[PDB]
Formats: structure tokens, sequence, C-alpha cells
């Protein structure tokens, strides 16, 4: 299954 | 064996053309198993296997739920970078990311990994410790320092030597009858006239798996290393991949060369000669 | 015996334009047979019998063309000819064009000299330079550093009463007979 | 930084004139992603072609896989015809039983 990568904290 | 698994995302901008493209998908080593296209009419996660037909729609409603996420997050990276590297509003721009862990061979987790990267170059990936980043370049940095402080190195190495790696050992039994099995490669060898003097020689490997391979050329022992040609490993598309190697070689001489194939679905290495 | 080949108009052509390829031993034979080093033309058997005159034409030469040629005349249990010295036919426009500029700069006073540099967009690592004005005189290269696809040339010592027009080509070196398109024409402006 | 793509065109069983089999193209190391692709049976395109789904390699080139149902014969000229912003115009690459 997949993960995270939702934001807003996965901003670059 | 040795196992992994292996997420791949792909944004991409349509400057006028409104919302971007996005794709990713999902590996158990060399076999494809979920799909998600942005375009794709359905706007829906997918499935790419047999073995993941399986799943009831409570998964089908997270992976998919999960995706359009990600692939709103990299909505916005798309606009800073662009502005990170002060480009024009016109012109279209690329991210791309890849994750996953590799459960070493005892189906124990060995590794972790997670790369970042803007317009087909490396721009920042977590190190191996999953609790540190490495940045390629100096615009780089300014993510590093946002995401150590925000705490995506730690949350990460949750998700890989966690819940990862235990959803893979589940795809893994789901799947054996694949993923745990095996395809050694059929060889043969073909004959093609360049002129009255010269001729190639062809050495093929088909229908196997996985797609780790070596095709070796050699001249009475002597490796032809140099004037051999190596096609990439291509896709058969039946969860297969097939490969050549090919040396020209003088009318009459045949006899004189031999193709060594070393595989992991091979118990011995082999030799194979034109003229036995 | 030996025979000899040759191209017309000549042996480098830009991609949708015509060419002959010509061959002849000394002593008019027909027993002419033309092939391509390391895999076969199958053009070359779509020409008619006629013609193989030592002759070989290509109405209009694609990336399918390209390659290293050999021409020779016999058998071997008939014949027995040497083979013609190797002819590389190369095909130009098979990408997009790299970029050409003179360094510091274009104008250059008289028997100094000025560098070239040759900016392709594309991963390449073949780099060509030829100044244009007779059939052009090619230099090859590679790139400067390592993740480049940036060649650099060196001209000079250059002279007012003469022209100096260039262009450059980029490719892949496992093709070396397929170039790109040409970057536009860079003229030198030696100050007299 | 980008990149032209390299094409392979080929079949997922060794071509016999009778048998039907899988025409595959498979283009690899090219980036920018955006690619067209087609495969021509005599001269013509085919409606209806499948491909696997848009993914890249450690050097974060790209690769896809465009493959179709067919039967090799002793006439049909099959090929390739790809176009990609590093190419001048699009690339006819005919199928050859052998490579």
């Amino acid at each position: 299954r997949q993960a995270s990568i939702e934001l807003p904290s996965m901003a670059v | 064996g040795s196992h992994s698994m292996r997420y791949f995302f792909t944004s991409v901008s349509r400057p006028g053309r409104g919302e971007p493209r996005f794709i990713a998908v999902g590996y158990v080593d060399d076999t494809q198993f979920v799909r998600f296209d942005s375009d794709a009419a359905s706007q829906r996660m997918e499935p790419r296997a047999p073995w993941i037909e399986q799943e009831g729609p409570e998964y089908w409603d997270g992976e998919t739920r999960k995706v359009k996420a990600h692939s709103q997050t990299h909505r916005v990276d798309l606009g800073t970078l662009r502005g990170y590297y002060n480009q024009s509003e016109a012109g279209s721009h690329t991210v791309q990311r890849m994750y996953g862990c590799d459960v070493g061979s005892d189906w124990r987790f060995l590794r972790g990994y997670h790369q970042y990267a803007y317009d087909g170059k490396d721009y920042i990936a977590l190190k191996e410790d999953l609790r540190s980043w490495t940045a390629a370049d100096m615009a780089a940095q300014t993510t590093k320092h946002k995401w150590e402080a925000a705490h995506v190195a730690e949350q990460l190495r949750a998700y890989l030597e966690g819940t990862c790696v235990e959803w893979l050992r589940r795809y893994l039994e789901n799947g054996k009858e694949t993923l745990q099995r095996t395809d050694a490669p059929k060889t043969h060898m073909t004959h093609h006239a360049v002129s009255d003097h010269e001729a190639t020689l062809r050495c093929w490997a088909l229908s196997f798996y996985p797609a780790e391979i070596t095709l070796t050329w050699q001249r009475d022992g002597e490796d032809q290393t140099q004037d051999t040609e190596l096609v990439e490993t291509r896709p058969a598309g039946d969860g297969t991949f097939q490969k050549w190697a090919a040396v020209v070689v003088p009318s009459g001489q045949e006899q004189r060369y031999t193709c060594h194939v070393q595989h992991e679905g091979l118990p011995k290495p082999l030799t194979l000669r034109w003229e036995p | 015996p030996k025979p000899t080949l040759w191209a017309e108009p000549g042996s480098v052509i830009t991609q949708g334009s015509p060419v002959t390829l010509r061959c002849q031993g000394g002593q008019e034979t027909q027993e002419y047979r033309l092939y391509r080093e390391k895999k076969t033309a199958p053009w070359i058997t779509r020409i008619p019998q006629e013609l193989v005159k030592g002759q070989f034409p290509i109405p209009s030469i694609t990336w399918e063309h390209a390659g290293r040629y050999r021409c020779y005349y016999g058998s071997d249990t008939a014949g027995r000819s040497e083979s013609s010295d190797p002819l590389e036919l190369v095909v130009t426009g098979a990408y997009i064009k790299p970029t050409l500029s003179a360094q510091p700069s274009p104008v250059v006073n008289s028997g100094g000299n000025v560098t070239l540099q040759c900016d392709s967009q594309v991963a390449f690592d073949g780099f060509i330079l030829c100044k244009e004005g007779e059939h052009p005189q090619c230099l090859n290269s590679q790139p400067h550093a390592r993740g480049s696809s940036r060649a650099i040339f060196s001209v000079g010592p250059v002279s007012p009463s003469r022209r100096w027009w260039y262009r450059c080509y980029a490719y892949d070196s496992n093709s070396p007979y397929e170039w790109s398109l040409p970057s536009d024409l860079l003229e030198l402006l030696v100050l007299g | 930084i980008q990149r032209t793509p390299k094409i392979q065109v080929y079949s997922r069983h060794p071509a016999e004139n009778g048998k039907s089999n899988f025409l595959n193209c498979y283009v690899s190391g090219f980036h920018p992603s955006d690619i067209e692709v087609d495969l021509l049976k005599n001269g013509e395109r085919i409606e209806k072609v499948e491909h696997s789904d848009l993914s890249f390699s450690k050097d974060w080139s790209f690769y896809l896989l465009y493959y179709t149902e067919f039967t090799p014969t002793e006439k049909d000229e099959y090929a390739c015809r790809v176009n990609h912003v590093t190419l001048s115009q699009p690339k006819i690459v005919k199928w050859d039983r052998d490579m």
C-alpha cells in the first residue's frame, strides 16, 4: 500500500 | 529470494491546458500491480495484477484517496520549483519520486529509500538511516531544512521499516504462484550474413524472470566484450524478459565463438556454440 | 584488382534528400556487390539489376540508410576482388539542433584565435564542427566535463581575407552515422 | 536536460507466419515523458493499441511498452512510429523478425 504524501508538510 | 516493493510517481505540468497530468504505479520486484492515471477516465486507483483483484472496496478507497493526496502535493511543488529556479509561466516541467523497501533474504527488512527529482535531475534524497537527507543542489537545501524541521525523515522511517515491508510479505503470499516462482531463459543462436566474408552471430535469451541477466561472447575463451552489441533488456509483456548479444565473425570461423549465459534460474552457467 | 566507393552529391546528407552511391571496377564489370558492415541494408536489394552500372540511388535518404559501406566484385568461386575502401554515409537532421557560439565573442582581430562552443539540449556525447563556405572540413570531439553535452573547439589563427563560417551537430556515439540538425550558421568577424 | 528515446520493435513470441503474437515497441531512456507512439500495419495506424504505465529507470529516464496482438506474414510490413520533442520528425522503425 502507498503512504503519506498528503500536504502541507510534504511540500518542497 | 530477496524482494522489493517500489512506488513510482511522475507529475507533469500543462500550461494553459489547466490541471497537470499525474501518474503513479507500484511494483513488487519486476511486476506491476497498481496504477493511477490523472487523465484515466476512472479517476480511481485501478488494479493491474490478478492477485490484487482480491482486495475489498476498503483498499480501492484508501489507495485512491491517498494517490489524489500525493497528486495534490505534486500540484504545489510544480509551482514552488518554478519559482525556486525562476522559470517562465510558459513551458512544461516534471517532478518524480520513488520509494520502497527492500526485504532482505530472510523476508525481514534490509533497506529503505525515498528519492526526489525535478526536471529529470536529482533534487533531494533520504539518506541511509532514514533519519537524514541529501540535497543535490543549493535550491534543494531549503526543502531539506523545511523537512527535517517538519519531521518527514522520522515519519517516513515508520512507513518503510513498518507497514511497507509488512504489506510486501502480504503481497508475496497472495501471489507466490508468481512473485516467488521463476522462469529460466530459453536460449538460442541465429546467423545473419553481412557479406560473403562476414556474418553476425546473435545469442538469444527469452521468456525469463527476474530481469537481471548476463550475456557474454567469447573467442576461444578470450572475452569479446569490446566488439559485442547488446540490446537493452526488454519486456515480453507476460511478466517475462528478452535480450540478445551479437558479434561479427569472419565467415568460416563460426565454431570459434561461444556465448555464455549467467542467470539465477540456471543451476549451471551455460555455453552455446553455433556448430557443436 | 580493386574498386572505389563514392557518393553524389556528397557523403553527408540531410534527411529527406536524394543521394547515390557510386562504384566502378576500373574495368567495367557489373559484378558489383554493395553491403553495410554490421547490419544488412534492405534497400540495396530493392535496386534494379540494370542499375547494379555501379549505381545505387536513394530517392530520399532516412536514418535507415546510415552506416559504413564497402563495394566489391567477383565471387570467391569466380572473381575475388579486394573490397572497396569504407564509405561512411552520414544522415543529418535526425534530432533537434544544438546551439553554436564564439567565446568570448564572434569578432576577432586578425591573426588571432577564438573558442567555439557547441551546446546541445539533448544529452549526447558526440559533437562535430564543420567549416562551411568547398565541402566542409569537419572535426570530431567529446564534451568538456562529465555530464556536459557541451563541446568546445578552438579555431585559428584567423584572417580578414577568408570567410570563417561554421555549424555544429550533436550525436550518440552508439550510432555515429546519425547526426542531428545543424546549428544555425555562425560567422566570425575578423577585424581587418 | 533532455533525452532522446531508444526504440525496440519485436514480439512476445518467436515469429512464425502462421501463428499470431504480440507486437512490441519498447521505448526507454527518454526525458521528458511526453511521447507519441504508434504501431503500424502496412503504413496505416492501428486503432486500439495498448501500453503499460509510465515509469522510470535509476537515472530518471522513462520507458513504455506499446503492445498489440498481430499475425506475422510473408507480405505484411509492421513498424513503430515514435515522436518526441527531441526529434525533428516522427521516427519509423520497422519490425524485424530477428532484430
